[PDB]
């Protein structure tokens, strides 16, 4: 992924190195678009926001009163 | 050296008083400001809540200490008079108590401390008045801007362009120009699910939470109506004592059934003889407000019925409409009826809301109702919550005209002013005034801390900037620094700051005067 | 170890504040994440859920594992309720949300110890999210590889 960002501003490359992920069966790095490992956009946008919003709710607690 | 021994040690009580009260104030302190921190509270019933509302925190804090609980009454008085600043007045009280503790350690008698603090408080009030930017309650734009600004911290801020002028008209209906003290308890907020936020009305009459007749044939709407308040229940006789009836034939049971029906009808007919068009029946848990059968009979009489009306709603009806409570059935008479041009139930996405409008009578009184609509509970709740704050902000502008910049601006200015004015004082008063001025800094200090800013840096920048500015320099969480309080629209009504100075001083006075506690049973 | 003996704030209860409650919150969110963590991915392992009566079930469903977890700290319940909301909008991802949320809270606690104010941690996290979402839009693609080639065959 670092390589895919290095060429990004120039669009000069032999390979994009982009969208390479974890092959959890063979234990290697593969091109996920061809391999077929896809998730819908909404899953990643919602997951990142959902995790943050809960984190903020907890980080905002600097006091607990226990009656 | 050596000094008075004081074998009896009332100072142990005064120490416990300040220690307990400051602990409460330091706790709530962390919630000050739009960037303040939330608290978790587990209540005695096992329910756990998260909130940054100052009053809710203190209410559920379950304070036991006989003196620290005074800070709850302080937040109540602040909410009662100003409606805002319920956190700030408690924080200031804590800081002034800390100043008192240092003064006590220096050998200053608590009588001296209380009297000197009161004198400094009187100067703080004058300084606040000097800093005021005057407004008129005849200028709706000044009031709308003040309300919308305070609502910027709410979940839905966009509709304040409509909710704010509704609050203004609601107050002005009861706050005619030649007035000072405005009682917002004459403005009733009635909400139902359905519709959207824009679908909100300011009504010159009384709006109820209850529905009209459910039974077939009911008119559900009356024109040119006389309106009575029923406090008795229209239900078949059901004695609470012992009764023994023997029934050997159906004819006897039919007579019993006729008694139940005739009783309900006899009341319905006696009511109609009073020329009453609408029956607004007070809720009771003893018997049903109106039996289904009574609604049938009353419907046939072309009488509109609204059942199970809350006690508070009855108090609004008896003030607005000219109608009077009717304790009993035989006492139901024309003299007890009010006036309205139209009484109707409005069904807006199932709102089923009853409105009494158009009193058109000398018995009319300046009562206000608001009709709140919205698809979800959160919509009508946020609308109600926003209007409650908007009404309080506007009330403040009527009682003590003008706004003062927020962000700690008056706290820096007052502290600087008193620090210099103290130079004209002599003796214990000069030293105590300096401690008072220092205590004021707890607010801009806390705001800087909760905003993520360096405490000393922010307070220092404000103190130096107030060499040239007066109210224009304060803390902006939006800009995350010391910036122009007016361009950022950081404004607080005079009454809120004035009340915080007064009530905090009164609390410290009350706390320092406590030298003992005894049981009485 | 446990936060008690407050000896401050004269109310009918205890007071836990500052680094004490912050560390407690970290322990709670890790305790929850440590349960669901291993369910992530098609190659993960399932876990056993045993009730108070004597029955049990074995599942790798993150939503079931989290919902049926006995959580005694509200700091962890927030993440369990989050997952329950996730099911109502997406229907999946409950495992990955809890895993990320716990790591962010742990990382945040380290920033607090290094004298970064929680307000600036919350702010920075939200600023990062805005750019993170914009980035996702750049790697975003539509239905591809159907003309002149097929990758959908690897899905089947």
């Amino acid at each position: 992924h670092a390589a895919s960002q290095m060429a990004k501003p120039e669009d000069v490359k032999r390979r994009s190195y982009r969208n390479y992920g974890l092959d959890l069966i063979r234990g290697k790095i593969v091109d996920e678009i061809h391999a077929g490992v896809l998730e819908p956009t909404i899953s990643k946008v919602k997951s990142l926001k959902s995790a943050l919003e809960a984190c903020v709710a907890i980080l905002r607690i600097d006091t607990m009163i226990t009656v | 050296n050596a000094t008075f021994k004081n074998k009896e040690k009332p100072q142990e009580v005064r120490k416990a008083n300040i220690i307990a009260a400051r602990s409460v104030a330091d706790a709530i302190r962390t919630s000050l400001g739009p960037k303040g921190m939330d608290k978790m509270i587990k209540t005695s019933r096992g329910e756990i809540i998260i909130s940054n509302d100052g009053h809710t925190i203190l209410k559920q804090m379950a304070i036991l200490h006989p003196v620290a609980r005074m800070l709850v009454e302080v937040s109540a008085a602040q909410d009662s008079e100003a409606g805002d600043g319920t956190t700030s007045v408690v924080i200031l009280t804590g800081a002034l108590l800390g100043a008192a503790e240092r003064l006590l350690n220096k050998g200053i008698h608590p009588t001296i401390i209380a009297d000197s603090f009161q004198s400094a408080a009187k100067r703080s009030v004058d300084i606040l008045l000097e800093m005021c930017h005057k407004v008129s309650l005849s200028d709706r734009e000044q009031l709308v801007r003040a309300a919308s600004t305070s609502l910027s911290s709410k979940i839905v801020s966009q509709y304040s362009s409509f909710l704010a002028p509704l609050a203004v008209d609601s107050v002005l209906k009861i706050s005619d120009e030649n007035s000072k003290n405005v009682d917002l308890n004459d403005i009733r907020l009635v909400k139902k699910v359905g519709g959207t936020i824009d679908d909100t009305e300011m009504i010159d009459g009384v709006v109820l939470t209850q529905t009209a007749i459910k039974s077939a044939g009911g008119p559900t709407r009356k024109e040119k109506a006389k309106i009575g308040l029923i406090q008795f229940q229209i239900s078949p006789p059901k004695p609470d004592t012992e009764n023994n009836i023997i029934v050997n034939d159906y004819r006897q049971m039919d007579k019993i059934l006729k008694e139940e029906r005739a009783y309900l009808l006899n009341i319905c007919k006696k009511i109609k003889k009073a020329k009453c068009n609408v029956l607004l029946i007070q809720k009771s848990i003893l018997r049903d407000a109106v039996n289904d059968l009574a609604l049938h009979f009353l419907s046939k009489l072309n009488i509109m019925v609204v059942k199970d009306i809350e006690r508070e709603e009855i108090e609004f009806l008896s003030k607005g409409l000219g109608c009077k409570p009717i304790a009993d059935i035989e006492l139901f008479t024309e003299d007890r009826l009010g006036s309205a041009d139209l009484v109707e139930e409005i069904d807006s996405d199932g709102s089923k809301i009853v409105r009494v409008t158009g009193i058109r009578n000398n018995n009319a009184r300046p009562t206000v109702s608001v009709v709140i609509r919205g698809a979800n509970n959160m919509i009508i709740d946020e609308t109600e919550r926003s209007l409650h704050d908007a009404l309080c902000v506007i009330r403040c502008l009527v009682k003590e005209r003008g706004l003062i910049a927020g962000g700690g601006a008056p706290e820096i200015e007052i502290s600087r002013r008193l620090s210099k004015e103290a130079r004209s004082m002599e003796g214990v008063q000069a030293f105590i005034w300096q401690e008072f001025a220092s205590a004021l800094e707890v607010i801009p200090t806390t705001l800087a801390e909760n905003a993520g800013l360096n405490s000393i840096k922010v307070v220092t920048e404000l103190r130096s900037k107030h060499e040239n500015g007066e109210l224009n320099d304060g803390i902006s969480v939006r800009r995350s620094g010391t910036t122009n309080t007016y361009e950022e629209h950081i404004l607080q009504p005079v009454l809120v700051s004035t009340s915080a100075i007064t009530l905090a001083s009164e609390c410290v006075k009350s706390i320092l005067r406590i030298d003992d506690i005894a049981f009485s049973r | 170890f446990n936060n008690s003996r407050s000896d401050t704030l004269f109310l009918g209860g205890e007071k836990i504040s500052g680094d004490d409650i912050r560390n407690q919150n970290v322990l709670a969110t890790m305790a929850v994440a440590n349960v669901v963590k291993s369910s992530l991915g098609p190659v993960g392992l399932d876990k056993m859920l045993v009730d108070d009566i004597g029955d049990f079930t074995v599942t790798n469903d993150g939503a079931t594992i989290l919902s049926l977890l006995d959580v005694q700290h509200p700091a962890g319940k927030i993440l369990v309720e989050l997952a329950q909301q996730q099911d109502r909008e997406i229907g999946d991802g409950t495992t990955s949300v809890v895993i990320i949320a716990s790591e962010l809270l742990k990382r945040a606690n380290e920033l607090v110890k290094n004298k970064i104010h929680p307000t600036t941690i919350i702010t920075g996290f939200r600023v990062a999210l805005r750019e993170a979402i914009r980035f996702i839009n750049e790697v975003l693609s539509t239905s591809v590889d159907t003309l002149g080639k097929e990758t959908l065959i690897n899905i089947a």
